[PDB]
This record gives C-alpha cells, structure tokens and sequence, in this order.
RNA sequence: CUGCCGAAGUUUCCGGAUAGCAGAAACUCAGAUCAGUUUUAUGUGUAAAAUGAGAGUUUCUAGUGGGCCAUUUUUGGUAAGCAGAACUGGCGAUGCGGGAUGAACCGAACGUGAGGUUAAGGUGCCGGAAUGUACGCUC
RNA sequence: AUGUAUAAAAAUAGAGGUAGGCUACUCUCCUGUAUCGUAGAAGAUGGGCGAUGGUUGAUGAAACGGAAGUGUUUUAUUGACUUGUCCAUGAAAUUCCAUGAAUCCAUUGCAUACGACUUUA
C-alpha cells in the first residue's frame, strides 16, 4: 500500500463546501472520522469524515495535536505547498479548474491554437 | 400406454431417416467415412456358428433372421463445411462437383421431366 | 441533532417547603421542549416529584469546552429489554459530548433494537488516562503507532473505463 | 418462497394472526 | 457540419402522474447534461419543442413541430416539467425533444 | 447526463440485478443497449445458493404439456435478457418495443467488439459487493445447469483478445508518435495557459 | 441564429446591434434582449459612432395596405448602406487593435457533443 | 480488530512471489504454483520477511490468515526438502502385488484379498512412487506437493478397502506408517 | 331531468301507541338563554367562570324500531377456543389517496376547472419520487 | 439523425508502463469536466504568404477480417477542398420568436378418415 491514515498525511478534501483543499491529519478520531486542519486562512481546523477525503501520497513530519499555527510553521518548513503541485496530479487538476473558468472567447482562441498546433503533423518516415 | 420419451406420437417428417448424430471426430485416426445409405430388400434365415464362450451353445449352430440391404455404391457430389459458433453448429459453405448425374439431379425438382434441367 | 442541555426546575413554593431544592440534569434532547419533558419524566421517577406541582427555573444549552481535542467519553446507560431490565457501560472516542450520545444512540438501536425511550442515560463522563480506558477497540485508537489503510473506499451513468478502486 | 413454502399469507389468516396475537 | 444545434437534447420521459392516474397536461422531460434541481433551475423557462413528421406536405413541409415551456424541477436528478400547446401523444413516451437556449438569461 | 444511438456494455464484473435495472430504465428511456460478454456477470451469493435458485426455477411447470409451461432458457444472454423483461411492461405495447430495443449476447460479436464498451459504475461488483463476499458467475452457473457453449465462448474470446492487443499496441505506437510530436510544436507551450 | 454581433445601444424593449458587415454580413437589427447570450468577449468603443439615429420608427415596417420587389437591391435605400458602412468604419479600428476579434466574429456559435450551457461561463 | 498479521522469515529458497496472489515459490528442488485469490489477504513481501495482513476482518476471515501462512509453509518446505511418505502393506493370506508404471507416476495393485479386480490408481502431480528395498512390502510416496503426496496415500488406502467383513478380524489393506521430510 | 332539505337505524309502555331523530305552520324571544366541552367551589354528584353559538317553546306529519365489526371494563373462564353483559366508536346513507388485490387497516370525507402544498404511504426497475447522507447488525 | 466522432486486457488487499537485467528502476492512476474534431451566403468569390500536410469523391488494386467475418488497413492514380498564416470582395427589406418453378388434373403405395406424404409423368 501507498497510503496510510496516519499523523501528518496531506490529504484532499472532495465532498463538502472545502472540495479541492489540501488539508493535513492533525489527528486521527476513529476508524471513521479525522481531525484536520491547513495553512491557509480559508481552511479552518475541523473533524472530516473519510469519504470527503483521498489520501495523497506526500506525507510530512508532524507531532500529534499540533496547534494550527506550528502545522502552518511544520507546513511551510517541509514546503508542502508547490510540493503537491510538483505532481502531474496537482497539473491535471489545477488544468481542469482554469479548463472551468474559461469564457466563450478563450474557448475561440484555444481552438485557434489547437489548430495551429494539428497544422504540423509531421513525423519522420 | 408406452414409454414417454417417444412421444408427441406424430408422423415423421422425413421420408429418409436423418442422423442426428455423429461419432465424435479425432485427429489420431485418419480420414474415413461413418455413415451409408442402403435399401431395404427383406429378410432371410441364416445357420450360423456360435462361437461364444462361457455359452450354453458354445461351438454350436444356431438359425438367426437377417435382414438384407442393397447398398449400390455412392457417389460424392460434394462437400459442406460446418464452423462451430457460440449457437451451434452453422454450414459455412458448400461446393458441389462440376459434373451432376441425372439421379442427383432429380433431387432438386419435383417434376425433373417438366423442368428444364437448368440444375448447376 | 441532539443538543445537550442543563435543566434545572423545582416544585411550587408552598407554607410547608417555602425554599425548596433546585434539581439540575444534564440530559440530551433535540430541542428545549424535549428537553424539559425528559427532565420532568425523570425527576417524577427518580424524586417522585409531580410534574403538575412543579415549574422550570432555567434552561440552558452546553456546548463543548474543548470540541477541537479528540476525547474518550464513558457512558453509563439503563437499557429496557423484554424484561425491561439491563444495565451496561459503553466507551465511545470522539470531540464531542453530543457525538458520543448520538453515536450510543446508534448503536444501541442498531444492536439492540432499542428506542430513545427505551434508553435513559444514566451518566457521562470524560476517561482522558488510557490506563482507564478498558474496551480494546478503543486502546488500539490511543495506539501511538496507529495507521491503516481506508476502508470502503466505493449521476455521469456509463463510466467509459473501469474504476481504479485503490490507491 | 424459494424454501417449501409461501410467505405470504392469506388475508383472513393475517386478521386471525392479530387476533391470537391479541389473546 | 458540426456548427449548427443551437439547443439542448431532451427526452420525453412519461407524464406526471401518481402510481395510478396519468395528468397529460405536464409532463416529465429530462435535459441530459442537467444532474440537480439546481441545475434544472437554469432551464426553467426555456421553450422546449417536439420535432416529428407527417405524411401530408402542409406549408410545402413534411416536418410538424409542437412547441412547449419548461415549467418547474421534478425531483432531485434534475429532470424537469414542462408545457406544451398540445399534450404530447403517449406515443412520444422515450422521444426526442430539443430545449432551445432562449428565452435567454445568460 | 448523455446518450448515443447504441450504448454497448461490457458485462464482466456487473451484477444481474443492478445492471438489468439500468438497463431496463434506459431502455424505457428510449435508447439502444447492447450488452455484450453476458457470460461474465455476477450474482451475489455463494454458487451452490445460485444453482439450487435456477434448479427450483426448473421445476416450475404444468402437468399438461410441458411445452405450455415456463421455457426455461440456459443462456447467459437469456437469463440476463429475462431479468430485464420483469423489470418492464412487456405487457404492453411500450414495454414490448423497449425490449426489441435490447439485443444481449455472450461474448462480443465481431460487430461490437470494434466499438468502445461502457461500463455501469452502479452494478459493478468491486463497488457494490463487501470483499470477502460470496458471489457466483453467470457462465459457470449457465454451464452447469445446461447451456452447452461455454468452451468455444472461452476459445473465441482468447482469439479476440490476442487481435485487439495487437491492434491496442498498434494504436500505442501510434499514440507515442502523436504524443511526442505533442509538445515538440513549441504552440502548444505558446498559450497553455488556458489549461489545453 | 448563432452568429457573433456587436452591440450597439439598448432601445426600450431591444437591442440595435450590428456585426462589422464586411465580417459576418449581419446589418443594424433590433432583436429582444431575451434571444441573446451576452459573452464576456473584451468590450469595444462603441461611443464613437452616432446611434441616436436609430429608433423605433426608424426601424418599423411601413404599412401594408411582389418577392423580386422589395428585395435588398430596391428596398434597401442608399442612406442606410451609408449608416452601415459608416457603422463598419467606426469599428473596425478597435476590432484590428484588440487581436482575433474579426476571427472571433467572423465564426458562428455552436453547441458540440459533451457542451452543458448551465455549465459554461459565456 | 484493526490489525492481524503473521511474520513468515524465508530459507535459502530462490523465489517467494505472491504477484497477483499466485504463490510461484522457486526452490533448490523445483517450483511449485498456487493461487490464493480465495482470501483477501495483504501479502506484504520485504527483504527475508513476509507479512500476512488482515485490516478490520471478522473472525472467519481472521481465520484464514494462520492457514494461509501454513500452507505457503508447507509449500515452502516442498521447495526445501520434500515431503515423503512411507506405507506399509498389510496381508494375512494373499500377498498384495504392486506394480508401478510410467517411473511410478500410477500404481496398480492386484491379488487383493483373493480379487481379480486390477485396481489402477494416479497419483497426483509432483509425487512419484518407489518400492522401498532396505523394508520389504514398502511403499515410499515423495515429491514436493505435500497435499498431493498426502492425497495420494489416502487414494491408495481408499481403494484398497475391505468391504462386508469383520474389521476387528480382516486387517487387509494398505496404511500410511511414517510422514516426513527427504532428509 | 335537474336542484334543495335529510334521517332513524331504539328507548319507554301494552302489532301498535309514545318518546327520539327530520321538516312545516303559527307564536316570543337578543340587559336571553343554551351546550355530547373545560375550569372553580361545596360536600363521584351538586352549585357558579372560560369558550362557542341568537336562543326558546306550542301545534302536525312523514320515514325509522335492525344488525355487523372493534376498543375498554368485567363475569366465568377452557385441554385450547370462547361464552355473558356494559361502553362509545366504525360501517351502515359514502365516493377518493395509500395498504400488490380486498365490507371492515392507515389518511381523507365529494359542485365544474387552473395553479400551489401536503396527509397516509413511498423514491433500484415495473412506478410518479435520492442506486441520497451518516452509523451499526446480518451470509 | 443534427459531430448519430472514440474497439487493449486484467487486477481492485492493484495494475500499467518507461528505463533496465523471471529480479533490481523510477514514473503514471485517484474515471471522459478526457481525446479526436470544430472559424467560412449548411458554409459564397478571388488574391497572397507558409507548408508539402490533412480531409475526402471516383477508379485500379492487393493484404486482412467467419462469432453474426458486411468491415479493417496498405495503397497506385484521378477529381476536389484546405482555416496553417495573412488579405480583399459578397450576404442584407427574412428590417424582434416560429421549421425459371410450384400446384391442380393424372400416376404410384414406401402413405392414407379427408388433406397430407413417397413416387412417375
């Protein structure tokens, strides 16, 4: 196995108002519940089911029932962020989200590209 | 009334009785036939040597009726391929011989002298 | 949602007790009606106090102290049974006072078939030593080394290709 | 069914059901 | 030869009705793409038509068209009911219908 | 959330119960279904549960005329093909032209197998059933209780995996060559930043 | 239907608005704000060209009181190709400044396999 | 409960691969394939040490991990040194003939009991059988399947059954006397 | 042919007179009396605040005088059933939603329609509605 | 019908690779909200610039497909179009939604209540 719930493991909130944060396991409740909390501001310390997460493989040192602020401090010494994004993970899924936001004209000028880049075709023989 | 296996009791629906099954094929023996089609002429009685151990007529003579078949030689007008499918077995193809006797012929028309012979 | 709930009532000042005593519970209840109907229930049969000769003083909802710390709670619970008769103590690990209730709840109806008034919660109270903490369950969860793989991991109708199912 | 017999039951054995069920 | 439909598919589930009677009046359509009553409150208001053709060449055409508007969600999938001028035929039950993009809020 | 003509469906690891009741609504719904490779669905239960069932279903006939009676049918396309008929209103003139909308085959035909697949996630067995769980196969249970075909469907579906792979590893070797003159264009770095 | 056009000013119930003709042959037409998806395309100038010219009257039918007459060869009279082509003059600077905007308009709107209006963003 | 394993430490033996839970064990003697994709067990495989892991499984499922770790054992100990069994023919008047065919891979036993029935049995894969010459009337089963060596002595002693007569009297028939390793 | 009003479904005395329920005619009554109701007080009964409603009588003239089912109390019980009362209900004069189907079960009581929202019961498919959410039990 | 566009296989307490020598690497998965395709009076008329490709129509083919192969390729041409990047004309008053055999008649008896059946002609 490749992942563990354990202390310290960053995982991905999917289902609830918080889908797409990263948050990390501060503690762990029960066979069914979690404790977690993240860095950023938007993302407060809470109990999480574990069907609303999917455990990511980047795990990072991390003491037991570490306060919020020393997990944002163990969060930016281990550099956990730009780290997920290090992975093709993190690029397909931040891709999907600009993919998302586009408006009719971006859509026009990526079939212009799309096209452009179909023109060559070009292979060896 | 008799045994339940042969019954609905109805006419049969082919004046040639059909096979209905083969012997099983192998690799090992090489290529014959298994089946013939004869015709019943009648019977006779026979005296015939028993040759059978362990028999109370053991080297003995015994009268058996035996029924007589005039089988005249057959003649291959062709050949049909059969491919084995997921519903059974299915005639993939036939090829027929290029030369026909009249006697095959008449097989395909139910007035051979009012046709026009245009069979193949 | 239960919501826990401070309950304290008194029966009407009379000549005979002009001061009478004030009885406090801490009982669990949806809302504060529920709430003050369990606590007159209980207190005609635990003080044979009538409900008609009495009034409520105050009404309070608790909320957690601490509801971000993961805690132990131990449950006594005086369950009726075809004999109407049963008593057991339960642990249950959660943040919450209400979750612990809500999860016996649960698992009482769920074993026992039983019902919110077949149940009276008896006392509550907080095992923060693992040295007290009994059920094994609940020791391998205060394990220091404890990880494991999830479990039961499990419109857009027709998916194209087979789920991964795994990590 | 599936095991030898029907489970359910007749209408008027229901009713005489919740009748001995009563007594 | 893709740069024409302007509009949505549809279908024309059944029409609203209880375990036993039928209202032929309103019936259920289900926008494909549309997963929640949430969803189906973009749709809610668009004119939803049923395209179907006929044997006679009235107008010189051998196509017919009732014309209809969706009305409100129907349950939490996202299908949705709608009216149209004529009640669709029974017959319609699983066909095909196509919700235009107006009238347009967007 | 979409539909096309003709939906194929690959029924290995689908359940009977929760494939026939999708099935049956789409084709209710108005669409084509195919389901192919019949013989690899599942039923929950332990085999000999499932054997003794269809046994107890056998023995559902009349004493006059048996041929009067239930046919039973030993194909695994049939007894899909039965479990999505009382699933509909085949007895009236809408449930009989949605079951004429259906065509079930064992194995995959060579019309279908040059067509993509879909899946059900709803009736798919790693999702719906506990693990360690008792679950029976249609195509051993079929050839047990009857159908005669289970080794030629065996035979036909090893060659028709053996050409699709080679037809897979072809297509690979031609999707390594577009993919690496993907990103050799330096457009497609140009203006990524709209996420294609 | 599905062509791009350029928004000129709002009348009391429609839209004037006119594609650059020479990009997409779409003249000033009045059209109800109901039966238009407004993009989030850039903006252009439009507060260069006189638009108090178009009016209610100005577009209404005459009265009713014959297909090779009318026709708009005899019934579209001088002036108001003299408007349109002054339309097209005015805005056709900002649409070369600002790229891929002629492109932009010159292609025709279209929903394709897989497109959900109630999630796109226009 | 949340954890149940069992630690197998492994010999000199070549191969311990349990891909796709197919036990493929290549040893000094052979190889020997199993499949166990009739339990849903972890088979964690690292450096000399092999961990069969059950999360959160019941009791019948629990149960399946100490079998399972035997049976690999057993297996494991084909792959080593091989499993042997020796079997002792019992007669009281007519002697029991034995002859083997194909190296021994089938045994025929005839003059049983006064029978004329040639009784014609197969061992199973991986056993083959040898006529012990240091004890007379012995019949030696080795190979490395040790269920397929013990299945096998059970066949031959199941077929050489007496039938109709006084077991406490007739002692006829064949009988396992010594299980073992090969060395 | 349509419309309106609309029971009794049984006491009490010898087939009935009576009463009761339904109407009509003519009277007086609104600072008045009633009530399938609840409080208060005196010792379950009696008497006087709450709430609702306009409340009364006299004449005379139709129809009704059965039963069924169920609850509770109680009398015995009895192999076990049950048997005897009382009690108010439900049906009976009455369609409708649900209970797969139904004299007695859960809702609901009816002019013709449009829209909205629910009851009882339901949301895998037949079948309108989540192959919803959370926690357990079961092979 | 309105793009009627998409063919690995298996596992799910695991797979697929890439790069290696059945064993040592690391990467990927975590659904298709993907990929292919999509500007043009249902798609007009020319002109450049830059590919030297793409899309096809009609021929001529040869290789392949039997499970229901009724379709896959390779192509040799020929006829078109090309939006790959730029230009120049045209649309409109539709001036606010509507879209050769068989049978009968005969013949036979291998058949038969009557038809049917087996023959012959």
């Amino acid at each position: 196995f490749k992942r563990y719930v354990e202390v310290g493991r960053v995982v991905l909130v999917t289902k609830g108002e918080y889908t797409g944060k990263l948050a990390v396991i501060v503690d762990i409740v029960d066979h069914k519940r979690a404790l977690i909390d993240s860095p950023c501001s938007e993302f407060p310390r809470q109990v999480i089911r574990y069907g609303s997460v999917v455990l990511t493989h980047i795990v990072m040192k991390l003491p037991r029932g570490a306060r919020s602020g020393i997990v944002a401090k163990k969060w930016k010494a281990q550099d956990v962020c730009n780290k997920w994004a290090s992975s093709a993970w993190a690029k397909k899924l931040e891709a999907k989200k600009v993919r998302s936001q586009l408006n009719d004209f971006d859509r026009f000028a990526v079939m212009r590209l799309k096209k452009q880049r179909r023109e060559q075709v070009n292979v060896a023989v | 009334h008799g045994s339940l296996g042969f019954l609905p009791r109805k006419r049969a629906s082919r004046q040639r009785g059909k096979v209905k099954a083969f012997p099983k094929d192998d690799a090992s023996k090489p290529v014959h036939l298994t089946a013939f089609l004869g015709y019943k002429a009648g019977m006779t009685h026979i005296v015939r040597d028993l040759d059978r151990p362990g028999s109370k007529m053991h080297k003995r003579e015994i009268l058996e009726a035996v029924t007589v078949i005039e089988t005249p030689p057959m003649v291959v007008v062709g050949v049909v391929g059969y491919v084995e499918t997921p519903r059974g077995l299915r005639s993939l193809t036939t090829v027929w011989a290029e030369h026909l006797s009249e006697e095959v012929k008449r097989r395909f028309y139910k007035n051979w002298f009012k046709s026009k012979k245009k069979a193949f | 949602a239960l919501k826990e709930y401070q309950v304290v009532g008194r029966k009407v000042p009379t000549e005979h007790e002009p001061v009478p005593k004030l009885f406090r519970m801490r009982l669990f209840a949806p809302n504060e009606s529920v709430a003050k109907s369990r606590y007159w229930y209980f207190l005609k049969m635990i003080n044979k106090v009538k409900k008609a000769t009495g009034e409520i003083v105050a009404i309070n909802e608790i909320s957690e102290p601490k509801p971000l710390k993961a805690k132990v709670f131990g449950i006594w619970i005086r369950y009726d049974s075809r004999s109407g008769t049963h008593n057991m103590y339960k642990e249950f690990r959660d943040t919450t006072r209400v979750g612990a209730v809500e999860a016996m709840y649960a698992d009482m109806a769920a074993r026992h078939r039983a019902r919110f008034r077949s149940i009276r919660i008896l006392k509550v109270v907080e095992v923060e030593k693992k040295e007290d903490v009994r059920r094994n369950y609940v020791k391998q969860l205060l394990n220091p080394h404890l990880k494991f793989p999830l479990p039961h991991r499990r419109k857009k109708v027709f998916a194209p290709h087979r789920p991964s199912t795994f990590y | 069914s599936l095991k030898k017999k029907s489970k359910r039951r007749t209408t008027r054995l229901r009713s005489r059901i919740e009748k001995k069920a009563a007594e | 030869a893709q740069g024409h439909r302007l509009y949505v598919k549809a279908k024309h589930l059944s029409f609203q009705r209880s375990k036993h009677v039928i209202h032929p009046g309103t019936s259920i359509v289900k926008i494909e793409g549309c997963d929640s009553k949430e969803e189906a409150q973009f749709y809610l208001g668009k004119r939803v038509c049923y395209v179907y053709k006929s044997s006679k060449a009235v107008r010189g055409s051998k196509i017919r068209v009732i014309w209809g508007t969706i009305a409100r969600p129907h349950g939490n999938s996202g299908a949705v009911r709608a009216r149209f001028v004529h009640n669709l035929p029974a017959k319609t039950f699983g066909s095909s219908l196509r919700v235009m993009l107006y009238p347009s809020n967007i | 959330s979409e539909f096309q003509k003709v939906v194929v469906i690959d029924a290995k690891g689908h359940l009977l119960g929760r494939l026939a009741s999708v099935v049956a609504k789409q084709l209710l719904g108005g669409q084509k279904v195919v389901v192919v490779r019949c013989e690899e669905l599942n039923i929950s239960g332990h085999f000999f549960r499932n054997k003794l069932k269809y046994l107890a279903y056998l023995r559902k006939a009349c004493r006059y005329n048996p041929s009067r009676g239930a046919f039973h049918f030993r194909a695994p396309s049939r007894i899909f093909q039965k479990a999505v008929r009382g699933m509909l209103p085949h007895k009236t003139a809408r449930g009989q032209a949605a079951l004429e909308h259906l065509q079930a085959v064992e194995g995959i035909p060579p019309p279908f197998d040059k067509q993509k697949r879909v899946v059900v996630p709803a009736a798919l067995r790693v999702l719906r059933l506990k693990p360690g769980r008792k679950y029976c196969t249609v195509g051993r249970l079929s050839s047990e209780v009857g159908w005669k075909y289970n080794d030629i469907v065996a035979k036909l579906e090893e060659r028709r995996k053996v050409k699709s792979a080679a037809f897979y590893q072809a297509k690979l070797a031609k999707q390594k060559k577009i993919a690496s003159a993907k990103e050799a264009s330096p457009v497609n770095q140009k203006l990524s930043q709209f996420g294609y | 239907r599905g062509k791009r056009v350029v928004v000129l000013s709002q009348l009391e119930d429609t839209l004037v608005v006119t594609g650059p003709y020479k990009v997409n042959g779409v003249p000033i037409r009045r059209v109800n704000h109901r039966y238009v998806i407004a993009t989030s395309a850039p903006k252009i100038d439009v507060s260069g060209v006189s638009v108090e010219k178009f009016t209610k009257a100005y577009f209404a039918k005459q009265k009713r009181s014959f297909f090779a007459e009318n026709a708009p060869k005899n019934a579209l009279p001088a002036e108001r190709i003299a408007d349109q082509k002054a339309v097209d003059a005015k805005l056709l600077p900002a649409i070369k400044a600002i790229p891929n905007m002629k492109e932009y308009l010159a292609a025709s709107f279209a929903l394709s396999n897989g497109d959900r209006p109630h999630l796109m963003k226009f | 409960d949340i954890y149940k394993d069992e630690t197998l430490t492994i010999p000199k033996g070549v191969t311990v691969d349990i891909k796709a839970r197919n036990v493929t064990v290549t040893g000094p003697r052979g190889t020997l394939k199993q499949n166990l994709r009739h339990v849903d067990i972890e088979m964690k495989k690292q450096g000399n040490t092999i961990k069969f892991i059950v999360w959160h499984g019941s009791r019948k499922h629990n149960a399946c991990i100490r079998s399972v770790y035997s049976i690999i054992n057993n297996m494991i100990i084909g792959v080593t040194q091989g499993f042997r069994y020796k079997m002792r023919l019992v007669y009281a008047h007519f002697p029991i003939n034995i002859n083997l065919t194909e190296n021994g891979t089938v045994v025929e036993i005839r003059n049983f009991l006064g029978e004329r029935i040639t009784r014609v049995i197969k061992c199973l894969p991986g056993v083959t059988v040898s006529i012990s010459s240091a004890v007379k009337d012995e019949i030696i089963l080795e190979g490395n399947s040790l269920e397929n060596v013990s299945q096998s002595a059970a066949n031959i002693k199941q077929i050489c059954n007496v039938r109709n007569k006084d077991i406490r009297k007739f002692l006829d028939g064949i009988y396992v006397s010594e299980r073992g390793n090969i060395e």
